């Protein structure tokens, strides 16, 4: 019996928990080698790249759900980090992939009821980025009260 | 606030070796069913395993990490994951990174003249989180070579992990600040 | 009695009516909130022009291009847009993965009601191909009419 | 016995022919709607986009690739045709790799053998591309000697 | 006569070790070639900076991307790089579609010499990415050190 | 365009309302083989099954949302769905919201200084129009857990959410509007 | 030059004509074995088939668009299908557009002043050019509802395709070199 | 940096021809199991095979290009690559690509003006690395139409390949800078 969160299990649970470990860890040390050196930063200055921690965590979200981004690491270390986490995510999802298509494998249209937790959790992030961005408003709407006041 | 970043950087450190000092030290990694003496439930850590249940329970068993019965030997890669696995080496050079970045956190608290103490304690958080890393996956992939669950130890490891990663965040955003701060000063 | 081919659209075999509907939904809820909050907020305006391009139709272009695995020349900035951004990316990932899983297999079935595919396995997606295509020229064209009529009346 | 070009074998020789044939169609429409209006020319002026017929086989031949390009069409009618060929370039790209593995599954390693004719393909392009650009520096050498002379 | 699991490199496995020598040598010899054709005409010349951004490492670094399917911040625009680039391109369509057909089938193959895929079986791939992590770690600060030591005899 | 606007975002309003109301008042959803006594073709919607044509032609039976017997709890996820299809949580709760937008739309056209009405409308439809998504698929996960058509009060769902968002768009387009105007006209001043 | 892109729309324009013109009208548009007759090679084009060899050979036989006796009926999407086949609407609407878009061509010789005259050749030609696709497609699927290949006809129809896009590309780029030397003369 | 380049340029040059040469000349491309009187190990390379341990140590046997009986020509794609393979065209092209952007090397050295002749010996060794890829591609196909290994001559022609890539890099570096040079200089004079 497939629960609703049946679309992880081509993966086992320690292979996601490791996915995120291992997204951390490459986004981390992305922003360091890109931002640590003094010698990166060109007149607080502004940076010769784009990638701080934020920015980083973007790239390899985009890198590893297959879509991309609007920046690329430009230095020696920032393309090594980047091209490790370009092999990783492409073995990682081709194996997901053969292995999901394996798991369907075993003509029956796919039912929503398969689905349903995927689609739970995209209406819980959207839910969660308008709340996001709602406290943002309220922080910044007090924020320019207490300055006119 | 550079005083509230260096707290939170010394208290997230801190949090992190102790988390990591008591996932190694512990014995609650993994449940699983096993025998304490010389198929229970058991729960084991890195050194030993300890019954739950039954007539042996409480007592608790140094882990052969070298079962010759069970397998009579092997190939030199199952044998090199084995020895890795038995040394523990990753989760106790994490431990030491971890107490190394904690170090250098309290020289640069004192030496603030010397900016690159700052840099060193990043990079030994960064490292020790890798090391984190690696331990996991070399403990999972050596237990796999029937139902079985992850005790608190292995989260209070993981855990660490998240800590570390942030604190040589921390850090790093730091170092920057006080070169920022340096270059400002000789600016005007 | 004769084995039946697969229908022109075929291609939509592999997943239920049911899926499709919410794929549409989800599509127009996901661009709608990420048009919310990339635009909503005062303090991301500079006559006063946005700092980012997110507006309706930019969002429904980015999410389209998204769910189409092939992305655009934007990219959400904010935190709740690339909440958005991350949590539509991993929609798109799984449901294109079941989608693609087996949809040769789904183009091809014979029902009583490995060989090459054939080009009448895949007629409908050229017909659509070419009726979009047809499509935008008319619309490319009533756009051109349009500002010649207006142009026509400025000089005038 | 599967040729050197058995890649190819997924899909029908007239699937291939007529997907160079919307090739290009799309890549000549995309250029009409996004070209075409004087309205779309500011001040030879310059176009408000990038889209000539150029680039918008360079487009096309990107999203057909699942590579993307460096430009994405920003007018209403420009997007319709990008957005028709995205849906096109998606049935058809994810048919030919689920026939492909259906092919290769009739676990053995792939031989070199089986992809020589990628390889050769491949090289002449390289070559092809070098001539051109050779051609290109003759001809503008050529012009510069005229012109000095 | 126990079951022998995959190696470490297994994900290796669904290429000849030959295939993969000649995609190495590929990559090479296109990124060579895009450079080649994109840098070596001194009309694509504006202290005197290239038109284009396809110098040798970022050849390498836009091949590189375009073989794992990922692509970059920039993009060949002359007629000879954009060749290069599309058959390239198509290179590796092709060559990925098959790597990628059985990946998880030749990741859990017991040789005597469907489940999930489990840790060790993509254990290989963790530890290359972690070695990468470290060796682009000491790449950034050996480059630091040098930056240091020449600004150290700069300004004394 | 201000009025026009204004006049559009209302009746989308009301309209999208009223669908979501008459859809979830309403057990035109599902077109199903049944039972209406406490195998014939039935119309069902969030409450009830009716019969239609055959002998019990107008019989309507109350839907038994706690189905199967031995009343066992070893799984808490098919109890969870049965429970918030049952109490149809989110189809109510996207009426409500529509409801709360309507109100803030009314409120905004009597106040006509506080601009966070509009932005709180927008929200309110945004929400409803997410809320009436889950409701759909809650409602047809429990469905599936053999031939069937969807009625007139499950489309009536729909394009409730469809126009729902659409509304949406347009008040965070004239909240957008009013601090565009108020910009400028402090620009101007200064 | 204005005069030597008008002379290459005007002979791309008159190419693509002639070669959709004897694709529709030849009889070599598939090489198939059949019966000429009220399993010999044969060569197929739109209209009827003709035999290469036999006692029958050279013999043409109009084709029997609907098989009665072949399918004994079908549903209507392949009804629909045979029937536009059948009528060669696609192949026809080609033939048509590019003969409208030469029209167009010739017009503006002697109406330089309207501009739109381009325009409209041009989307003619793109038009043409969409309806030759949709053409093959459209036979080529009705071939498919033992070796067959495809003759010079066939081709000759590809080649027109080719020609009537390069063409349109040309109108198009001749149209707006047209409205830039407007706006240039409407700036001076 | 000039010298240095130029001193690279050369050795490398002459590197990628030396290693090229051996490898097209030497027979130690694979082992394999086979006879060489005209089963047990042996070492063939583009030429001749010759049998090593055993009995016939060191007699060497020519490859015989054209195997199999009946002399059926129905397929043109085999006899084509058979024949390529026995050739050995490739390797020879790639051989002589080497040599010629050598001799170009050696021209630009002593002519010193025609800046086109760095160009020139660029586009050769790009052109070597090319065919060297060509034959390295054919003689594994040919091999493949049994355990095997590869010897010592068959990564002396894959490091010729990576050189002469490498050199050919250099090379089109060094034509940029002269050409960059040039028009420094006629700027400045202007
Ligand atoms: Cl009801
Ligand atoms: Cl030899």
């Amino acid at each position: 019996k497939p629960g609703v969160f049946s679309f992880l299990d081509p993966l086992a649970y320690e292979i996601w928990m490791c996915i995120v470990f291992a997204y951390i860890g490459v986004s981390v040390v992305l922003f360091l080698v890109s931002r640590f050196s003094p010698y990166e930063w060109h007149t607080s200055s502004e940076s010769t790249n784009e990638f701080g921690i934020f920015n980083s965590l973007w790239f390899s979200l985009g890198a590893f759900m297959q879509q991309g981004c609007d920046i690329s690491p430009r230095s020696l270390s920032g393309r090594i980090v980047g091209g490790v986490w370009w092999f990783f995510t492409l073995i990682i999802i081709s194996s997901y992939t053969a292995n999901l298509a394996a798991f369907l494998t075993v003509t029956s249209a796919l039912s929503l009821s398969n689905v349903a937790g995927v689609f739970y959790i995209l209406v819980g992030g959207l839910g969660l980025a308008m709340l996001v961005a709602l406290i943002e408003f309220c922080y910044k709407s007090r924020a320019e009260a207490k300055r006119m006041k | 606030d550079r005083g509230v970043q260096m707290l939170l950087t010394t208290v997230g450190a801190f949090a992190a070796f102790s988390l990591m000092t008591i996932a190694v030290g512990t014995d609650y990694w993994l449940y699983s069913r096993g025998v304490c003496k010389t198929e229970v439930m058991t729960h084991s850590g890195l050194w030993r395993t300890c019954c739950l249940e039954g007539n042996f329970k409480g007592l608790c068993k140094q882990i052969d990490h070298f079962p010759e019965d069970a397998d009579y030997e092997a190939d030199t890669a199952e044998y090199f994951l084995r020895a890795v696995r038995a040394s523990s080496i990753f989760p106790i050079l994490s431990v030491i990174l971890l107490f190394m970045g904690g170090l250098c956190i309290a020289a640069s608290e004192f030496y603030k003249t010397r900016h690159n103490i700052i840099l060193s304690a990043g990079i030994f958080f960064v490292s020790a989180g890798l090391s984190n890393i690696i331990g996991i996956i070399v403990y999972i992939s050596a237990n796999a070579g029937n139902s079985y669950s992850y005790g608190w130890s292995f989260y209070f490891g993981a855990l660490s992990f998240i800590i570390a990663e942030m604190v040589g965040v921390l850090a790093v955003h730091m170092f920057i600040d006080r070169h920022k701060q340096l270059r400002a000063t000789a600016r005007a």
